[PDB]
Parts: structure tokens; C-alpha cells; sequence
């Protein structure tokens, strides 16, 4: 079944489980091998298993599907996935895949998938014939995004003082040029609480590096 | 039959001037009603405080391009009504006032101009000299419903919302927003 569940839980809940599905040495060793020892003993029983996550190619064509929770981290949970889903099926780097998967057979170490259910939050067949991102020609900043809460919140001053020095809008490009103790880890995440408070349609995502 | 052909760029004028006071009312209710709401759609409720000033500025564009039409129609028709009825009367008007007409017909432009007050101002007093009786006059005589269905002045709808004064800029800034939502809807 969904492994997305048992992936957010925290690892007392998948320890417990580990000793209540009949397994009670799976403690001392890390938490993709414990998932992955969890599921192959799951699986193995003959159940339902479903996938999802977000593939990419290496240079050889063979692709692997990875996890938001574990930060995209080459680990067990990954999945295999064929260069012919691509050829036939047409699909590019990145697409989020959700859908069935199959226990993979003996020399494999990575999962498999048996079909595709859901693409980009789309059905599968329209996703064919999608436009690409570089052939869609571009324009400036339409539209604006507006950081105030609307609540009167404590922080809100910050918020409001941003909107004042320098409005955003979508699809800008920006920088945030600082000296170091400037306080600006904090004011990106007042900014995404504020707009996934706010807009709740877009997608939000904060990429930290080093 | 430019006449006629200047009553119907008036009304078209109009027709536009009024269809686009409707869609600007759909406009403020519509962003109303999605403003009565708490942070649902804030870039939408600034995509529409854009539409509300882009269409409050074309319905002002629009009552300024009616307003001159009316202003030309009308010149046109005074016009036709006056030389019509002057090549009607126009011997006892220069008999009335030869001596400007001897004054301009072989007399140099200074002299030319002289005359032209001279007979304007004489005209002047003694259009206010008779006008004291002030009688009510209907309209002329195949110009009836000329005068009745384009009216006597443009509506109060006109007046209220001509007096904002917006620089070049601001047109053009505004006109290219307009084009940019033309091409939205376009799509
Ligand atoms: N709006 C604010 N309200 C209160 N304190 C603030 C505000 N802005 C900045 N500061 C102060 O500025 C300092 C910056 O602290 P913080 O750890 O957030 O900095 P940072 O720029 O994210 O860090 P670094 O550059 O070291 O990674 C703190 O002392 C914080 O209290
Ligand atoms: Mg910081």
C-alpha cells in the first residue's frame, strides 16, 4: 500500500509497526533500510503496494525515482524505471509518477513499476501532448503577489515593510543581495508562510543547499 | 449625407460609451462580492483592482470621444441650419448691415478684420437688445427628431466622469495595459 504514509510518519510509529508485522530486529540501521526491509517483507506476503514520487535519467537512459521526504536521496526507496516509459509512454525528467509498483525480483535492489496512474496531478494519456516549458514564449511581471497577512499578525510589520521597499509579483526574478547576520533566513520563511497562508492554489518549495 | 453619417457615428459612440459603464459595473460588483471575502484570491482581488481602473479609465476615453462627437454633430448641424436658412435671408442681412460688407469687400486685412468686429459687435448688442422677450421656439423644420433623440445636452452620466484630468502617461501606460488585457482575453 502507499508507502508516502508510512514515509512522513516519524520512526517510532514505523518501529512499532516493524515489531507488530512479525519483524523485531529492524531498529539498529538506517531509515531507507528499514523502510525498504518493512516493504520487501510486506510485499512478499502478496499485497497491494502503491508508489509515487519523482524520477530522473542518469547518462545510460536507465532512470531512478526518488522521495520528497528523504530529499531526493539515492537510498532503497528509490524506484527503477525503464527508458521505454519514456519512448512509449512519454515521459520527461522530473514528472511526479504515482501509481502502481512491483516488487522487484531476485538480482534487482530497486523497486519496479507495474503502470502509471497519475502524472503532474493529471491523467497519464493527456500528458503526451503537453507543451514544453521553454517553447511557451515568456512576458514580464503581470501579475502581483502581495505579502500581508490581513490578520494584523505580530510579524506583519516586516511583511508589509517588504511590499513597501520592493513589491513582488509572479514570475519576476529577484535577488536578495545580504551580508552575513542579516536576518534573512527568517524573512523567506515569514514570506512562504505568507503566501501558503494566502494563496493556497500555487505550489510552494524551499530549496536549502549547504 | 455626412449628416446622417455623423448621427450614426454619435450613437455608436454612445451605444459603446454605454455598454462599457455596464461591463464596468459587472466590474466594481463582481469585485465586491469577491472582496466581501477574507484573503481568498488576493491576486486576483489586485488582478481585479487592475480591470477596475483600466475600465473606469476606457469609459473615460469613451465619454471623451462622445463628448466630442456630440460637440462636432452638433457644429455640423447648426451649421447646415444656418447656411440653409441665410441663403434663404440673406439680402435683408447685408442691407441690414451693408456698410461692414462695403468695409470687406475691396479693403485690406486690417481693415478686413475692423469690419468684422465692427459687424460682429453690432450684432452682439442687438441680439441681446431682442433677446430680453425671451419666447420659446420649437426646433427647425425637417430637423425635429435630430434634435430630440441625440439631446439637448449629454446625459449627467457624461459629466461625473470626465472631470478626472490624466496626463499622456498615464493614457499610454493605461492603453498598453489594455492591450496586454485584450490579448488575456483573446485567449
Ligand atoms: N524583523 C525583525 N524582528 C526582530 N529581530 C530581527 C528582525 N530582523 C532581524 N532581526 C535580528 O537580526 C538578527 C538576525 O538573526 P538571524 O539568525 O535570523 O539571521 P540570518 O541572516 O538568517 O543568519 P545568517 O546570515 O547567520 O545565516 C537577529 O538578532 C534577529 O533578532
Ligand atoms: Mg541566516
Amino acid at each position: 500500500m502507499n508507502l508516502t504514509e508510512l514515509k512522513n510518519t516519524p520512526v517510532s510509529e514505523l518501529i512499532t509497526l516493524g515489531e507488530n508485522m512479525g519483524l523485531e530486529n529492524l531498529a539498529r540501521m538506517r531509515k531507507q533500510d528499514i523502510i525498504f526491509a518493512i516493504l520487501k517483507q510486506h510485499a512478499k506476503s502478496g499485497e497491494d503496494i502503491f508508489g509515487d514520487g519523482v524520477l530522473e535519467i542518469l547518462q545510460d537512459g536507465f532512470g531512478f525515482l526518488r522521495s520528497a521526504d528523504s530529499s531526493y536521496l539515492a537510498g532503497p526507496d528509490d524506484i527503477y524505471v525503464s527508458p521505454s516509459q519514456i519512448r512509449r509512454f512519454n515521459l520527461r525528467t522530473g514528472d511526479t509518477i504515482s501509481g502502481k509498483i512491483r516488487p522487484p525480483k531476485e538480482g534487482e535492489r530497486y523497486f519496479a513499476l507495474l503502470k502509471v496512474n497519475e502524472v503532474n496531478f493529471d491523467k497519464p494519456e493527456n500528458a503526451r501532448n503537453k507543451i514544453l516549458f521553454e517553447n511557451l514564449t515568456p512576458l514580464h511581471a503581470n501579475s502581483r503577489l502581495r505579502m500581508e497577512r490581513g490578520n494584523g499578525s505580530t510579524e506583519d510589520l516586516t511583511a508589509r515593510v517588504l511590499d513597501l521597499a520592493s513589491p513582488i509579483g509572479r514570475g519576476q526574478r529577484g535577488l536578495i543581495v545580504a551580508p552575513p547576520k542579516a536576518g534573512k533566513t527568517m524573512l523567506l520563511q515569514n514570506i512562504a508562510q505568507s503566501i501558503a497562508y494566502n494563496h493556497p492554489d500555487c505550489v510552494l518549495m524551499v530549496l536549502l543547499i549547504d | 449625407t455626412a449628416l446622417q453619417q455623423a448621427f450614426d457615428t454619435c450613437q455608436n459612440n454612445k451605444a459603446a460609451w454605454l455598454q462599457r459603464k455596464n461591463e464596468l459595473a459587472a466590474a466594481e460588483q463582481e469585485y465586491l462580492r469577491l472582496l466581501s471575502g477574507e484573503g481568498r484570491n488576493v491576486s486576483r482581488l489586485d488582478e481585479l483592482r487592475n480591470i477596475i481602473e483600466v475600465r473606469k479609465w476606457q469609459v473615460n476615453q469613451a465619454a471623451g470621444r462622445y463628448i466630442r462627437s456630440h460637440e462636432a454633430v452638433q457644429h455640423i448641424s447648426i451649421r447646415d441650419r444656418l447656411n440653409d436658412f441665410m441663403q434663404q435671408h440673406g439680402t435683408a442681412l447685408a442691407a441690414a448691415l451693408a456698410p461692414e460688407l462695403m468695409g470687406y469687400s475691396e479693403l485690406t486685412a486690417i481693415a478686413r478684420n475692423c469690419a468684422i468686429q465692427r459687424a460682429t459687435d453690432a450684432l452682439r448688442e442687438a441680439l441681446l437688445s431682442w433677446l430680453a422677450k425671451g419666447e420659446k421656439i420649437n426646433y427647425s423644420a425637417q430637423d425635429s427628431d435630430i434634435l430630440t433623440t441625440i439631446g439637448f445636452r449629454p446625459d449627467v452620466a457624461s459629466v461625473d466622469d470626465s472631470r478626472e484630468k490624466f496626463t499622456p502617461a498615464q493614457n499610454m501606460i493605461f492603453s498598453r495595459k489594455s492591450a496586454q488585457l485584450a490579448s488575456r482575453q483573446s485567449v
